[PDB]
């Protein structure tokens, strides 16, 4: 009889403890490994993976193919804006239901950078210029070009290559964000603006599209896993 | 007596266990095999591509 | 979460009446919602369902031609609206959200729909 | 597990284009922050170490809970085991095409006091039995059955005031995985069942109150408690985005792709 | 359509009560049951042959299986004196049964 | 140039001139199954000229209201020449895939699809109780095709065909977790893919289980002036690779 004493938290369950436990098929022998393709063994190798993003949310869109869709033309005037949308990838409904953001929802905490890319699925005798902009928090939304072209931008010519990357980058005060919608850790915009037009000879289409794509570089990290808030129940499925 | 020693998870010392019954079914979990190979799912292409060269030669 | 629908109507015979159900404690696109009449002598019968993210409607083929469903997903709100009433439509109307499979968990408190001259 | 660190950069004029790529490749650029901008050196101490798919999948989620009356004949519960019951367990096993882990199984037994019309009722702890049965053992039809003599079937046993049951299972399976999506038949004919429920073949589980019905009733629930370890995982699939209809199948009523805003440069 | 045939009860305060509707073909046990008061709120009490919704007394109880199915009251109190309708989900459309009213003996 | 390949199997070869890269799986190619992962103890038949080649099944026509098609892979080839023939003859088979989509266009045309192949490609059915039958998910070699609305609940065993949701209540935007490639119509002209064997059993019953869907959706439609030309065709060629047979019996 060694003198043992029980001190608190004894014959608790808490559903996160790592313990041993006794088997309850004794030498049971299991079926060989096999090599299957495609083994994933950490989560952020598929938030790593870009997926289409619905820009194009417009209450009649999101049950179609056209929340993809960002349309394009050819203009009068110069310096418009294409589309705009807060960088909120796990609370914003443009980002909340894409690959990335889907994992976020899972976690509480983030921080890395973020890649946002852009193909211009147009004619192959349409050019254009663009301007894809990022600018951080503590002013508003860029309102014109003039305010847009001071924050982080990157200018796309189109061409052979049919696609461009701006890569927005880590700029926080603190190292980790949060996923819910925080006023203390904003992360910014992101807005897409024309540079020049679009121009098209005769006889070919003046109103083109463009699909995003969004990703995780390979500095994205997560933090305190919790429960998503996107599926439910209430009785049994039966 | 068997008294595998290993690292402890800590930010920038030791722990021990033993294994008590018959069967590697009912050790703990592992919660510390890092391993990432991300590149056959973002690059799942034939002939390798060059980052800073043009994709389409 | 609970739905609440409109007060009492009354229309002649020939006209067109229209009912709501506002619906709040829950997403309002991610459910269907069902609308089941009562007739005061009868029991209860099924008339169709609305899809709000979509703006589906799918009715029953005996209500086919009578019954309009329409919903916006702004003010939460689902209407149904009758046309032709003739003295069969005089009974009590349900909205309800379907939930599983083929189970309607929360209910409205009903309207009274009664034609007369 | 620590994530990569950014190097300096300094200013361009070259031919060399990182910033634009093909996508219709089906391969996604790995550009950095340091090639279409000015960067400053900064060392990550980030580690990704709680998003491994150990640390993401063990964790005990509820499967089912079952209740059983003493003051009846044939009040004992019963459960064919599957994982398709709850909404969340099913969306996170079901990120993957194919799984392999053992288990860790653990029970929660409460009970509660009917209305009866006795005076001065006085119950004793209650003791409960837990038995599994593989698929072609026989199974017991009432409370006092010969089944319940557990010669070869598992079984536990447990009296109410300690901490809860726990076993271990082992990969129990024919094939060299888990499925969670199965597209095909039973039949050679393609007619029958189609889908996940051909392969879901684990047995049933009943529960008992060992203990005899004294002067009122006692109604207990017993709740199940599932905890992967061991995990291996393959084949990525895309989370589900519908609302779960049933058990048997993957069916569904179509819904929109996000929710809306009121314009496409609204913020 | 499955034709789902249940018209009024009659018994006294803390008794059984039996209600019972039988349908036209198999079902599959599928049926649900609700319960509408006399103000006229309607809610699930069994969804499905057996199993209880939350926040249902343990009087209630759901059997039956193939074609005909009832539902049991073990204590009949005053709550309880309401409608009860039974419904499939086997088939497109839901149909439901006729109304059972409770009612006190004498 | 990078944009040429010549991909030649059997008697068979393709030629193109301007495409993408060739997509390969999930990094591995197909290869025959080992000795330490076997299960079956009779020996397999590699027949290898006569079942490894390309197989062209029928055109669709890409319109522009068209919301997209799929195939079931290893049920389009049933009727199809060797490989068809003794796919009834023995009980197990196993298999990996080269898939070559083909759509040409001009300069003046524009338009962009998604060439997605999915393994266990479960489908819903219409009615919420039911699943659908045989002839609704698959036909042989022809493309069964999605719908732009949703299909009612009062019929009984067909296909949940709304795109946006896949046939499978995901994302269609996020499909591209899968192996896939793009045809853009300014860029592109066909697409490769290179598919290995992915089950979770070495060997399988090539009749009641597909193992794998090949979908293309078209996310930007298709659009040209007046004048170009309106009839656009979309062309599927699918040679088996590494294809080997267990337990001879009777024809089926
Ligand atoms: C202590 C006695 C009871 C023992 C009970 C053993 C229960 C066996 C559980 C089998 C696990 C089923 C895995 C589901 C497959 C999936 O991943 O979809």
């Amino acid at each position: 009889g060694l003198p043992v004493m029980t001190t608190p938290g004894s014959t608790q369950f808490l559903t996160s403890d790592d313990f041993q436990s006794p088997s309850a098929m004794p030498q049971f022998d299991v079926t060989p490994e096999m090599q299957i393709p495609g083994r994933v063994n950490n989560l952020m190798e598929i938030a790593e993976v870009d997926s289409v993003v619905p820009v194009n949310n417009t209450e009649d869109n999101v049950s179609s193919l056209k929340a993809y869709q960002i349309p394009v033309q050819s203009n009068s005037d110069n310096g418009k804006q294409v589309f705009g949308f807060p960088l909120q990838p796990g609370a914003n409904n443009v980002l909340n239901r894409t690959l990335l953001g889907e994992i976020l929802n899972y976690y509480t905490h983030w921080s890395g950078s973020i890649k946002l890319t852009f193909m211009f699925c147009g004619s192959a005798m349409a050019t254009g210029k663009f301007l894809l902009a990022y600018s951080p928090p503590g002013a508003g939304v860029p309102k014109n070009r003039k305010d847009a072209m001071l924050g982080t931008h990157v200018i796309w010519d189109v061409g052979l290559q049919s696609s461009c990357v701006l890569c927005v980058p880590w700029i926080s005060q603190t190292h980790y964000r949060y996923v819910v919608e925080d006023e203390y850790t904003a992360a910014g915009y992101v807005t897409c603006w024309y540079q020049t037009n679009i121009v098209v000879p005769a006889d070919v289409q003046s109103s083109c599209d463009i699909l995003c794509f969004v990703s995780a570089c390979n500095d994205f990290s997560v933090r305190m896993l919790k429960d998503t808030p996107f599926i439910r129940q209430d009785t049994f499925y039966q | 007596m068997g008294a595998q020693v290993s690292t402890q998870k800590t930010g920038a010392i030791h722990y021990t266990n033993i294994n008590y019954y018959k069967d590697a079914a009912s050790n703990s979990a592992n919660r510390q095999d890092f391993t990432q190979d991300p590149g056959k799912f973002t690059e799942p292409v034939k002939d390798i591509m060059v980052k800073t060269m043009p994709a389409l030669n | 979460v609970q739905l609440q629908q409109s007060a009492a109507e009354l229309a002649r015979p020939g006209a067109s009446v229209k009912m709501s159900c506002k619906a709040s404690g829950y997403t309002f696109t991610t459910y269907t919602m069902h609308w089941v009449k009562q007739r005061p002598g009868q029991g209860l019968e099924w008339i169709g369902y609305i899809n709000p993210s979509s703006r589906y409607t799918e009715y029953n083929q005996k209500f086919k031609d009578k019954t309009t469903l329409t919903a916006d997903k702004s003010s939460s709100t689902a209407y149904m609206q009758l046309s032709s009433l003739t003295f069969e439509d005089s009974a009590v109307y349900y909205c309800a959200r379907r939930s599983e499979a083929d189970r309607f968990v929360y209910w409205g408190q009903g309207t009274l729909v009664t034609v007369s001259a | 597990a620590r994530v990569a660190d950014t190097i300096s950069s300094r200013p361009t004029n070259s031919e060399s284009i990182p910033a634009l790529t093909a996508a219709e490749t089906g391969h996604t650029s790995q550009v950095v922050p340091s090639d279409t901008m000015q960067t400053r050196h900064v060392k990550n101490y980030h580690s990704r170490s709680e998003s491994s798919i150990e640390n993401f999948l063990c964790r005990s989620a509820c499967v089912y809970y079952a209740t059983y009356t003493n003051n009846s004949k044939k009040g004992f519960a019963e459960w064919v085991i599957n994982t398709r019951q709850v909404a969340q367990l099913r969306r996170k096993l079901e990120l993957f095409t194919y799984l392999r882990f053992d288990l860790e199984l653990t029970f929660v037994i409460t009970s509660a006091q009917q209305p009866s019309t006795a005076s001065s009722v006085d119950a004793p702890v209650q003791t409960h039995q837990i038995m599994y049965v593989p698929p072609g053992g026989p199974v017991p039809t009432k409370v006092k059955d010969y089944a319940w003599q557990t010669s070869t079937n598992p079984s536990v046993f447990w009296t109410e005031g300690n901490a809860p049951p726990r076993m271990s299972i082992p990969f129990i399976s024919i094939g060299n995985a888990y499925s969670c999506f199965y597209d095909g038949w039973t039949q050679f004919s393609r007619n029958g069942v189609y889908g996940i429920n051909t392969l879901n073949n684990m047995g049933t589980l009943y529960m008992r109150h060992v203990n005899e019905a004294g002067q009122g009733p006692i109604k207990s629930t017993v709740r199940i408690y599932f905890k992967p370890k061991h995990v291996k995982a393959w084949v990525p699939r895309p989370p589900r985005l519908c609302q779960y209809e049933k058990q048997k199948n993957v069916n569904f009523s179509p819904i929109g792709v996000t929710t809306s805003r009121t314009d496409i440069i609204t913020t | 359509d499955i034709q789902m045939t249940q018209s009024s009860l009659s018994a006294s305060l803390g008794d059984r009560v039996t209600i019972s509707c039988r349908a036209s073909q198999d079902i599959s046990n599928y049926l649900n049951w609700y319960q509408q008061k006399p103000d006229g709120s309607v809610k699930l009490l069994i969804y499905y042959t057996s199993t209880l919704h939350s926040g249902v007394p343990s009087r209630f109880s759901g059997s039956g299986s193939g074609t005909d199915y009832s539902l049991t009251i073990n204590s009949l109190e005053q709550e309880d004196i309401a409608t009860y309708f039974c419904q499939q989900g086997n088939t497109f459309p839901f149909t439901f049964g006729g109304g059972t009213k409770l009612e006190i003996r004498r | 140039s990078d944009r040429v390949r010549s991909i030649t199997l059997g008697n068979s070869t393709i030629t193109t001139q301007e495409c993408a890269n060739v997509v390969v799986g999930y990094g591995v190619w197909p290869e025959y199954l080992k000795d330490n992962e076997a299960t079956a103890e009779d020996q397999p038949t590699q027949p290898d000229v006569a079942t490894c080649r390309f197989y062209t099944l029928e055109s669709v026509q890409w319109m522009k209201n068209s919301a997209g098609w799929w195939w079931k892979l290893p049920d389009a080839l049933s009727q199809m020449g060797l490989f068809g023939q003794n796919m009834q003859y023995h009980y197990l088979g196993r298999t990996g895939y080269t898939i070559h989509v083909q759509c040409n266009a001009s300069k003046f045309h524009q338009g962009c699809l998604l060439v997605v192949c999915v393994p266990e490609a479960e489908m819903g059915c219409s009615n919420l109780n039911n699943t659908p039958e045989f002839s609704e998910l698959s036909g042989g070699d022809s493309a069964r095709m999605f719908t732009d609305t949703q299909v009612g609940e009062s019929n009984a065993k067909k296909v949940q065909t709304a795109v946006w949701n896949a046939g499978m209540g995901v994302g269609v935007g996020n499909l591209t977790i899968f192996p896939h490639q793009w045809i853009n119509l300014r860029t592109n002209n066909s697409a490769t893919l290179v598919m290995p064997y992915i089950n979770s059993v070495p060997m399988d019953n090539m009749f009641r289980h597909n193992n794998l869907t090949l979908m293309i959706i078209p996310f930007v439609p298709l659009n040209y002036s007046e004048g170009s030309s309106p009839y656009v065709p979309i062309t599927v060629t699918i040679a088996p690779m590494c294809a080997e047979y267990n337990g001879l019996r009777l024809a089926s």
